[PDB]
C-alpha cells in the first residue's frame, strides 16, 4: 500500500504515428554545447549546427514531448526528424519562414 | 528581538517538530507531517551549529528510518527542503530519500 | 518513436488503462480516455513544447485561453478522462487539446502569449465541493472549508449567537443585508439561507426579496405543519429552495404528518438519517419519495467504533439542551441510534441518500465533507464489494456515484448548477489540484473563477517556493478586489430584480438562483434511488423491502493518522 | 405551578434579590427589579419558547426587532435590572419583557420571523466601554481594546512616531484625514484628537474643520498659558474638547497659573494624580474645580506593591528623557509620589475623579481599563466598607459608580452621550455580553452596533464552537463592509459641514459631536464631588478638607492570576 | 557654550569627520557634511525645543511640513550627510535645517501645528529598495520585502503556477487586470511585467495597453531572435523595458546571435552572472555593452563556501527540470560555474554590474537583496582594499557605489526614478530608519508615502512599546485607504492613456513609467563600468583585458548569525 | 507538512499546555487557561496513541486535583472539550468535571 501509487498496464507507446520523418547527420561544429528541444523548427536552429537545412523545413525532432538532444561541441549525430502538422505555419525562432511551410 | 515573518514561520516548524520527537520518544510510528517537522528541524539544528550544506544533505537522511514511521509515509517523501541561516548567511538544504 | 507505458506515466501522467490508488484508500480508478494525440502533449520549462512558435501560438488574447491546465486526469461525474483543460474569462472554455494549431494537430485549447499555465501532470483535478448546511458561526469556516477543497457554501446565521449556533437561519432583512456585505470578504461563493418557521407568507417574501435564495425550517423554532405549508407555498411562488431540520419530539405529528405537510413539495431534507434532528426515530423515510432531495450531514460518517459515545454529547451544546432536564436527555437516545447510523452507509452506497454537507459547528465539521465522503465510499467497498453498475476492475462507478454527492447535486437542489458544481463548458472555473496520495485530504491548488486563491506554500524568503514549513496561505485570487472578481454571491431572483446588489453596493460578481421546484430525486445524479424502506418503532431497525440494512462500525479508517498533526 | 428559587436561578439566570459575586473580588450586585412575567419567560431552543405562533408572533420585519437578548442581568449607571434587550437597526430599540402578544400578556418587544436571538440568561450585559486617552501607536490596540470590552476609543497619533510616542496628538490636515481613512478598517468607533499646542488660532481652527473632535495641549509641545488660552478659544467657538497634559516643570507657571489661564472654561484633564504628566506635585488639585473633567491613566490603578518600582523606568521610554541627563531624571521623583498615587484610589471611591482611561503604549495599558476599574473598587470595598450612598446589604451604589467612569462619563465629556456610553434607548447598541466568573476580565460576545464583532471560538473545524483551543477570533461585524456598518467615525461640527466625509470617501457611519462645552463636574454621573483639597508643597500629602486621605499597597489583586496565561 | 564631541554624538548623532561601522561589516562611513547651526539642532520631548513659539512656529499647514525627520544621518548615492528631512503630501519637501524661523536662523523646514516629528539622531536614512526581479509567487512576499527595507516590487506572475514558478510574467489582459485590482492590497509600490515572448506584435502591445510597464523574455516561453526583436521593436514604440533571461541551451543560437537580435536597443540583462539562467557559459560578456543594464540576482551575492551545493538542486525545481532525464541534468555544470560566480562580486565592485535584485522564490530570496548586497560590498573590502575613487580613511565611495545598485539604478532601468529610488526633493517619500548595529538588517522603521506602514512593535498590552515579544507588524500606512493614498500602481502611458484605472476602479494612486528606451549603461549612478570581457570557453574564467578576474569564498559573513533566530 | 488552519490552531494548545506542564513540575498551583490547556493537550495525546473516546471522557478526570490548582478554578471548568484524529477520524471528547 503506497497511497496514491499507479498501476501502469505494460508495454509501450508510439509517438507522431502517421506522419512523415527523415533522418539527418548533424554536426556540432561550434565551441559551445547545444541542445535542441522537441518541438523547435529544426531547419533554425543554431547555425554553428551543420547539416542539410533544406531537408529539415518543416520539421522537428521526433523524441518524446518535451525532450531534448545535446550535442557537445564537436559531436556529430544522426537524428530522426518527423514533420510539423496542424497548419504547417512556421513564425519565429531565427525568423527565417514566418508563414506557411 | 525583532522578529521578522520570516523568523517567526520557523518558530511553528520547530513547534511541529517538539510535537513529533515527543511522539517518537513514547515509540509511536510517525506520520507525514511528523516526519517532515522532524527531519527539517534537524537540520536547521545543523545550520546553526556550523555545518556545511553538504555534510547535512547527508545526515539528514539517517533521522529516521522506514522502521519509525508508517506505512507508506517514505513514499510520500521523495525529498525534504529547508533553508537556514548558516555562518555564511542562508541556504538551501536538499534531503533526497530521507528515509529508507 | 516509442516511449514505455511506464515512462509515459512519469512524464505526463497516466493513460487509458492505467490505474492509480485514491490516497491511502482501497479505491482504484482507471483511466476511460484520453484526449490527446501521442507525442503531441503540452508541457511547460525550459526547452519544452510551450515556446513561441512551438505549443504556444501567434493569436491575439481574444482567440487564446487565460490558462491552461495541462496533462490533468479529471474525475466529474461525467467521466474519469485525461484531458488538458481551458479556462477563459474565468470560467471553463473546453476540455480537450492544447497547444498551436499553426504546427499541432487537433488543437481545441489554444495557447497564446496571453496563456498561463498549470502544470496537471500526475494530478488529479475536480470540480469545487458545495457544502448546504453551513451555520455562519464565524467567518473563519470559509478558509478552513477552501482548504478543504469546497469552493461554495450555502447557510444560514449572524455569527455565534444562540440562533445561529442551533439553526442555518439568517433572519431577517437588517440581518440578510449585513451578511450579504460581510460575503464580498470571503474567498468562497456564498448563498444564505432566511428563517423559514413562521405562518405569514409576508414575513417570508420580505426575507427572500432582501436576498436569501433559500428558507430554512428548523424545530428549534417550531417545524409545525402550518409554518411548514406557508414556507412551500412562498418556495413554490418565488423560486428558492426549503431545507427542513422536522420536528423530533413528534410534538405537532409524526413524520407522515410532515410528509402529508410537504404534499409533494419539492424540498431538501437536513441529516436525513437523523442523528442531526427530525422526526424520531423514522426521518430516514423520507428518501423513498420522489418531491424529497436527502442530504447527510457528516459527524456520522462513515459509522465508526467512537460514532455513538461522541454523540450523545454534542447533542447537547448544539441545540441549547439541559442533561439534568430529564426531557432534555431522554430524547438522546431516542435520536442516536446505532441502527440508522449504520443503514445511512449503505443507503449513501445504493445511491438513495443524494448530498453530503457538514452542519458546520452544529454537529458537523466543516473541513472533513471531502474526506468523509470518501470514507464512507472506501468502508463501502471493503464491506459489500462491487457496485452492480460497476464494469472492468476498478472503482469508476463507484467513485462518479461519490463525487457527485458533494458537487452536482447540492447544485442541482439550491439552484445554481447553471453557475457551478462540475467542470462543463461555461460553469465558474471553480477547480481543485489534487497529487493523488493526498487525493481528499490536503489539495495542491484551489482555483476560484480563474485565479488560485489558497495553495500550500513554504517560506516566503526561500530560493523557492518548496522548502519547509509548508501551510496553506491565501494567494491573489482571495485579495481585494481580485476576490471580488473570482466569487459569486447567488440571489433570489426576486432581490436581484429589486437591485438589492447595487443598493447594498455589493462588489462581488452576483449569479441568481433558478429552478429550485422542479427539480426532483429522479434528478440527484447516480442517486436517484427510491428504496421501500421502513423502520421498526421498537427496534428502529431498518429494512429496504424487508432485507435489513446494516453495517459495521470501522476499528481505523484511511485519510486519517496518517495526514494530520493533530 | 411553583419552581424553587435556585432551579429557577438556574434556568433563567437571577431574579429579584438574588445576588451574584463579580469575578473573584468581594464585590456583590443584588438583583433590583425583574421586568419579567414568571412563567413568560422567552428561552430559545429545541421544545422551548421561541417558536412559531409561541413566544415568536406573525408580524412583518418592521414590527418586530432584529435581535433580543433574552433574560440578561443588566448593570448600567442607572440600575441592575433583569430584563430581555431588544436592538432594532443597529440601536437599543427596548429594556423590558419579550414575546408574542398574541398568546403573552405585557410583552414591550415583539420576536418575528426577522428576530435573531443571543440567550443572555445568567450572564450580565453592559455597555460597551469609552477609552479617551489612546494613542495611536498602531493598529493592533483597537483589537486588544475591543477584546477587553472597549468599544470607542478616542485618541490622537499617526503610528510608532516620536511625536505620538509621547502625545495623542494627530497633527494637520493630511495626517487627520489618513488616519479618518484608517479608523474604517478599525472595529471601534474612533474620534481623533489634533495638536492643541500654538498661539495662532487659525492653525487650530484648520484642523478642526479637518474632522478632529478635541485638541490635546501637552506639555512636550509646549503647555503655556498663551498655548491653553489659544485652543480653549477655539474649543469655545467649534463646540470640541481640550485634553490637557500640563506643565510638570513649573517652567512658565504652577499648577494656580495654569488653573487661571483655563480661565473656568471646560476641559478635560488627563492623568489628573499627576505620574503620567502635570504640574509636580500638585495637579491632582485640579478636582476641586467645577469645569474641571478629571481622569485617571490606568498604571497607577490601583495602588500595589510593585507600583513604585516599575513606574520610574517607563516614565523614561515614554517622554523621550536622558536617565544621564540630570535635569531628564531629577524631574522622576517629583512625578512619581507614593502619597498621590495612594490618595488617587480614594478619589475614585468618593467621585472625586471621574473617568479612567489607558494613556496606551504611553505609561498606560490599553487591555486593562475596564479590569483596573474593578480591582480599585475592590481595593476601596476591602479598605474602607460601605459608601455612604449603598443601602441594602451590596454594592450596587458602588457598582454603578465605577461602571459610570469608563461608559457614560466619558462619553459625556467627549460630546458623544448622544450616540453612546449606557444602555438606553435609541442609543448604538454596542453591548458586551459576561459570564460573572469572568465579569470585566474575558467577555463571552461583544456586539458593535447590533452584530457580534469578537467572541470567544473554539476549534473551526470541530463538531460544535466550543472545543479548545478558544481563544477571541474576529466576527461577521469586524469584516468589510458590514463592519462600516457597525462602527462610527466622529467629527467636529465644521468638518461633517464642509462635507470631508465625503471628500475622503469615508465609509462608515459617521456621527457629530456635540455639547463639549457646556459639560461641567455636576454632569458627571454618581462622580460630582468637588473636594476641598490640598497637596503639601514638600511632603506632597494629600489632604481633603484637612483629613489627610491616603491608602495601603495590594500586595494581591483579583482579576489577575487566576485569569491570565502569562 | 561648549559640548564635547563624544557628548554631543551621544544627543544628538554624529556629526562632520566621526565614523560610524555599518552593522558587524568591516565598512565605515563618515559624515561629510552637516546642514545643522551648532546650538539650533531640533530635539523633541518634555522641555526640549520643537515646543509652541520655540522650535514650533505659528504658520498654517501649508506653509510647514506634515512631518519632520530630525538629526537624520543620510546614506544615499550623492552624499553621507547630516541633515533634518521635511516631508509635505508625501513627498520629500527639503534636506536642511528644521525649525522655527521667528528665533531660529537657517530655517529650511518650517515646523508647525501641522508637524509630526520622527527622532531620527543617531540613526541613519536611506531611500527604500527597489527590487526589479519579483515573481509573484505569493502575496506574502510583500511584507516580507518591506520588512527588509524594499518599498517598489516590480516583477510578473499570476500566483503559485508552473508559469509564475518559472518566470516573471503575468500572461494577457485578463490576468494583467486581475493582479493591478490585487495590487492596491499590498503595502509596496507595484509595476507588473506581461509575457514578452511572440513573434506577433500585436499580442505585446495588448498587455501592454492592458497595463504593464515592461515585457519579460524568458527561454522557457523561448527566448528566440524572432521573439527578442519582436519584444523590442514594441518597446521602442510604447516606452517600456524589456528584461531578459536569455537561451540557455544554445538553442537558437550563441550569446553573439542574441546579442545580435537585441541590436543596441536598450534591455535590461536579469542574472547577468547566468546561474539562474542565460547562454552557457557566456552570458556575463553581456555586461561590456552599452545598452545592455546587467543586475545579479541574489542567491550568487557574495560566493561562498555552500553557494556551490546548494546550487545545483535549487535548479531543478525552479525551471520543473527533470534530474533523472539526463539533458534536464547536463545543462547543470554548465549552468552552475565557481568561475563566472567568483568574477561576478569582483564585477559589482568595479561597477560592471549595476543593480542587484532577488529573483523571489524563483532561485533568489525575497527579503535579501539589500542584506547580500552588503555582504558582497564587505567582502570585497577584506579582500581588494580600498577602491581607487575613494577619497579619505572610510569607505563611503564604496557605500555609494553599492547603495546604488537597489535604489537609484533600478528606477532609472524600469522608468520610474521620477517617482521613487532617491531622498531627492519631490519624490515620493518611501524612507528606511536604520539604527547603525542593524544597518541592511532589520529596519527600525519604514515609510511608505510618508506614512509609517510596518515597524517593529512590542507587547500590544504594554506600558510602552518596547517590552518583549518585539516583532514586525503592519502599521496605519499599510490599512485600507490610507494604504492606497500612500502607495503607486506605476502603468504604461497607453494604459494610463485608455483609462484602465477608472475602468478597473483602481483605489491607489497611479504613476506612469517613462524614460525605459534613452537609458543606457553611462546613466548608472557609480556603476558605468563597460570592462573588456572574455570568457574562456572550455575552463570558463573569466578575464578583463586578459587579467583573470576571481574571488575566494567566505567561510562566514557579517550580517547573519549575530540577527537571526534561525 | 501541507499544514492545514486547524492543524495550526492545535499547535497553540500544544504550546499552552508546555507553559503549564513546566508550571506544575516547578510545584505552583494551575490557573485557569494553565489547566485546561493541561488536560487538553493530554486528550489530544491519547487520541494520537489510539486510546478510545469513552477511555478518554475518563482518564481525563484524573489528570490534575483540586490540590494542583488555585482556588475557584475546579468551578470555572464544568467540563472540558477537545477534537483529535482517532485511528477512526475526528471525534470529540468530552471530560465532564475534570477536577475534583
Ligand atoms: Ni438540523
Ligand atoms: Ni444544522
Ligand atoms: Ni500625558
Ligand atoms: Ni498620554
Ligand atoms: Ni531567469
Ligand atoms: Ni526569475
Amino acid at each position: 500500500m503506497i497511497p496514491g501509487e499507479y498501476h501502469v498496464k505494460p508495454g509501450q507507446i508510439a509517438l507522431n504515428t502517421g506522419r512523415a520523418t527523415c533522418r539527418v547527420v548533424v554536426e556540432n561544429h561550434g565551441d559551445r554545447p547545444i541542445q535542441v528541444g522537441s518541438h523547435y523548427h529544426f531547419a533554425e536552429v543554431n547555425p554553428a549546427l551543420k547539416f542539410d537545412r533544406q531537408q529539415a523545413a518543416g520539421y522537428r525532432l521526433n523524441i518524446p514531448a518535451g525532450t531534448a538532444v545535446r550535442f557537445e561541441p564537436g559531436q556529430k549525430r544522426e537524428v530522426e526528424l518527423v514533420a510539423f502538422a496542424g497548419h504547417r505555419a512556421v513564425f519565429g525562432f531565427r525568423g527565417e519562414v514566418m508563414g506557411p511551410l | 528581538m525583532e522578529l521578522t515573518p520570516r523568523e517567526k514561520d520557523k518558530l511553528l516548524l520547530f513547534t511541529a517538530a517538539l510535537v513529533a520527537e515527543r511522539r517518537l520518544a513514547r515509540g509511536l510510528k510517525l506520520n507525514y507531517p511528523e516526519s517532515v517537522a522532524l527531519i527539517s528541524a534537524f537540520i536547521m539544528e545543523g545550520a546553526r551549529d556550523g555545518k556545511s550544506v553538504a555534510s547535512l544533505m547527508e545526515e539528514g537522511r539517517h533521522v529516521l528510518t522506514r522502521e519509525q514511521v508508517m506505512e507508506g509515509v517514505p513514499e510520500m517523501i521523495p525529498d525534504i527542503q529547508v533553508e537556514a541561516t548558516f555562518p555564511d548567511g542562508s541556504k538551501l538544504v536538499t534531503v533526497h530519500n530521507p528515509i529508507i | 518513436s516509442n516511449i514505455s507505458r511506464q515512462a509515459y506515466a512519469d512524464m505526463f501522467g497516466p493513460t487509458v488503462g492505467d490505474k492509480v490508488r485514491l490516497a491511502d484508500t482501497e479505491l482504484w480508478i482507471e483511466v476511460e480516455d484520453d484526449l490527446t494525440t501521442y507525442g503531441e502533449e503540452v508541457k511547460f520549462g525550459g526547452g519544452k513544447v510551450i515556446r513561441d512558435g512551438m505549443g504556444q501560438g501567434q493569436m491575439l488574447a481574444a482567440d487564446c485561453v487565460d490558462l491552461v491546465l495541462t496533462n490533468a486526469l479529471i474525475v466529474d461525474h461525467w467521466g474519469i478522462v485525461k484531458a488538458d483543460i481551458g479556462v477563459k474569462d474565468g470560467r471553463i472554455f473546453a476540455i480537450g487539446k492544447a497547444g498551436n494549431p499553426d504546427i499541432q494537430p487537433n488543437v481545441t485549447i489554444p495557447i497564446g502569449a496571453a496563456t498561463e499555465v498549470i502544470a496537471a501532470e500526475g494530478k488529479i483535478v475536480t470540480a469545487g465541493g458545495i457544502d448546504t448546511h453551513i451555520h455562519w458561526i464565524c467567518p473563519q469556516q470559509a478558509e478552513e472549508a477552501l482548504v478543504s477543497g469546497v469552493t461554495t457554501m450555502v447557510g444560514g446565521g449572524t455569527g455565534p449567537a444562540a440562533g445561529t449556533h442551533a439553526t442555518t437561519c439568517t433572519p431577517g432583512p437588517w440581518y440578510i443585508s449585513r451578511m450579504l456585505q460581510a460575503a464580498d470578504s470571503l474567498p468562497v461563493n456564498i448563498g444564505l439561507l432566511g428563517k423559514g418557521n413562521v405562518s405569514q407568507p409576508d414575513a417570508l417574501r420580505e426575507q427572500v426579496a432582501a436576498g436569501v435564495i433559500g428558507l430554512k425550517i428548523h424545530e428549534d423554532w417550531g417545524a409545525t405543519p402550518a409554518a411548514i405549508d406557508c414556507a412551500l407555498t412562498v418556495a413554490d411562488e418565488m423560486d428558492i429552495q426549503v431545507a427542513l431540520h422536522s420536528d423530533t419530539l413528534n410534538e405537532s405529528g409524526f413524520v407522515e404528518d410532515t410528509l402529508a405537510a410537504i404534499g409533494g413539495r419539492t424540498i431538501h431534507t437536513f441529516h436525513t438519517e437523523g442523528a442531526g434532528g427530525g422526526h424520531a426515530p423514522d426521518i430516514i423515510t423520507a428518501c423513498a419519495h420522489p418531491n424529497i432531495l436527502p442530504s447527510s450531514t457528516n459527524p456520522t460518517l462513515p459509522y465508526t467504533l467512537n460514532t455513538i459515545d461522541e454523540h450523545l454529547d454534542m447533542l447537547m451544546v448544539c441545540h441549547h439542551l439541559d442533561p439534568d432536564i430529564a426531557e432534555d436527555v431522554a430524547f438522546a437516545e431516542s435520536r442516536i441510534r446505532r441502527e440508522t447510523i449504520a443503514a445511512e452507509d449503505v443507503l449513501h452506497d445504493l445511491g438513495a441518500f443524494s448530498l453530503t454537507s457538514s452542519d458546520s459547528q452544529a454537529m458537523g465539521r466543516v473541513g472533513e465533507v471531502i474526506l468523509r465522503t470518501w470514507q464512507v465510499a472506501h468502508r463501502m467497498k471493503v464491506q459489500r464489494g462491487a457496485l452492480a453498475e460497476e464494469t472492468g476492475d476498478n472503482d469508476n462507478f463507484r467513485v462518479k456515484r461519490y463525487i457527485a454527492k458533494y458537487t452536482i447535486n447540492p447544485a442541482l437542489t439550491h439552484g445554481i448548477a447553471h453557475e457551478v458544481g462540475s467542470i462543463e463548458v461555461g460553469k465558474l472555473a471553480d477547480l481543485v489540484v489534487w497529487s493523488p496520495a493526498f487525493f481528499g485530504v490536503k489539495p495542491a491548488t484551489v482555483i476560484k473563477g480563474g485565479m488560485i486563491a489558497i495553495a500550500p506554500m513554504g517560506d516566503i524568503n526561500a530560493s523557492i517556493p518548496t522548502p519547509q514549513p509548508v501551510h496553506y496561505r491565501p494567494m491573489f485570487g482571495a485579495l481585494g478586489s481580485a476576490r471580488h472578481h473570482c466569487r459569486l454571491t447567488f440571489l433570489s431572483q426576486a432581490a436581484a430584480a429589486n437591485g438589492v446588489a447595487e443598493r447594498l453596493n455589493l462588489r462581488s460578481a452576483i449569479a441568481v438562483v433558478k429552478g429550485c421546484r422542479t427539480v426532483q430525486k429522479a434528478d440527484m445524479v447516480h442517486n436517484s434511488l427510491q428504496p421501500n424502506i421502513t423502520v421498526d418503532a421498537q427496534t428502529y431497525e431498518v429494512r429496504v423491502d424487508g432485507e435489513l440494512i446494516t453495517s459495521e462500525p470501522a476499528d481505523v479508517l484511511p485519510m486519517a493518522q496518517r495526514y494530520f498533526l493533530f
